[PDB]
């Protein structure tokens, strides 16, 4: 794959202010006459840590649900998709990626 | 069960649970041919569908966009359950699951008209003075499309009631307390009407309350 650049989020502030942070978009009318359904998997939706982003399924928009640390979750890999309106392959998936933004809040410590 | 039986509101959000259904297997367990995987092998109605089932727990869960009352009320689905992980030559089993529509109060009460003109007779009571009246496309009888009004304005001493003729959902105005023309020949009035449902998303305090104008002389 290919090192595509992040969506931010800065540590310890409420981060509902930025939801929706990302979308995924398409259409299907003109080329093909169907309606479109939107999909995410991976961390923070489908593999720990769990609940993190939600995403509704008509619209493709990404919100953050938690505060948030670099000192503890370092990067999420997340992928988009999208399906027609009965359940089929259209459209080519991509990534997406989500950094923790680090400012000074703790002292170093022993090995 | 032979037969499984839900009940789900409508228009809540795609992925909510609908029920779990649950089977056994009597040949030595942990494996292969126990394992067991269960799956939708249709729907009414036919096309798109509506409903997802996990498949190693029998959960059904919502995926259209919209289960909507006020056109649809049911979902009759067959279900089914195979053991050897669903491979080829595992043993499979029909089923039935019925899902039930329930209607939440997602429909106002609809007027054709919002200002009205009356008069009355000082020193009466018994007498009603304006009837008014609503659609709501809640389901027939239920608390979502029974109706409650209010008098809002402009009986500052309590000449006038309202009550509801139920069968119409119409909304009766009367003098309780008498009018004296000797004080006042006309007064302007306001009233309104709800559901005695409650509604969603912040609609309670007053956007679920439609209002009409009233004029009464005396």
């Amino acid at each position: 794959a290919w090192i595509t650049a992040p969506v931010a989020l800065r540590e310890g502030e409420d981060l509902s202010k930025k939801n929706p942070i990302a979308k995924i978009h398409s259409d299907l009318a003109e080329e093909r006459g169907l309606k479109i359904t939107y999909k995410y998997t991976g961390k923070g939706i489908t593999e720990p840590p769990f609940g993190i982003f939600v995403f509704n399924k008509d619209t493709g928009e990404l919100n953050v649900t938690s505060i948030l640390d670099r000192e503890e979750t370092p990067f999420f890999l997340l992928t988009g998709y999208a399906l027609d309106a009965r359940g089929n392959n259209v459209e080519k998936p991509l990534e997406l990626r989500i950094k923790v933004l680090d400012i000074n809040d703790n002292e170093p410590v022993f090995t | 069960e032979e037969t499984y039986t839900f009940t789900i509101f409508e228009n809540c959000r795609v992925g909510t649970t609908v029920g779990q259904v649950c089977a056994t297997d009597k040949d030595e367990p942990d494996t292969m041919h126990t394992r067991l995987k269960y799956s939708i092998i249709g729907q009414v109605p036919p096309s798109p569908t509506l409903f997802s089932m996990h498949p190693t727990t029998g959960v059904i869960t919502t995926t259209s966009s919209q289960l909507d009352r006020e056109l649809i009320d049911k979902y009759q689905l067959k279900i089914k359950v195979q053991d050897m992980d669903g491979q080829y030559f595992g043993l499979q089993t029909t089923s039935t699951c019925i899902i039930n529509i329930d209607d939440v109060n997602d429909h106002l009460p609809t007027f054709t008209r919002t200002s009205y003109v009356t008069s009355v007779e000082e020193n009466t009571v018994d007498v009603e003075i304006l009837r008014v009246t609503v659609e709501d496309k809640d389901l027939v009888n239920t608390a979502n499309w029974r109706a409650n009004y209010t008098i809002l304005k402009g009986n500052e001493n309590g000449n006038f009631k309202i009550v509801t003729d139920a069968k119409t959902n119409e909304g009766v105005l009367c003098v309780v307390k008498p009018l004296n023309y000797e004080e006042k020949q006309q007064m302007i009035l306001q009233i309104g009407v709800v559901n005695e449902a409650p509604f969603s998303r912040e609609a309670s305090p007053r956007s679920a309350m439609s209002t009409a104008t009233v004029t009464v002389n005396v």
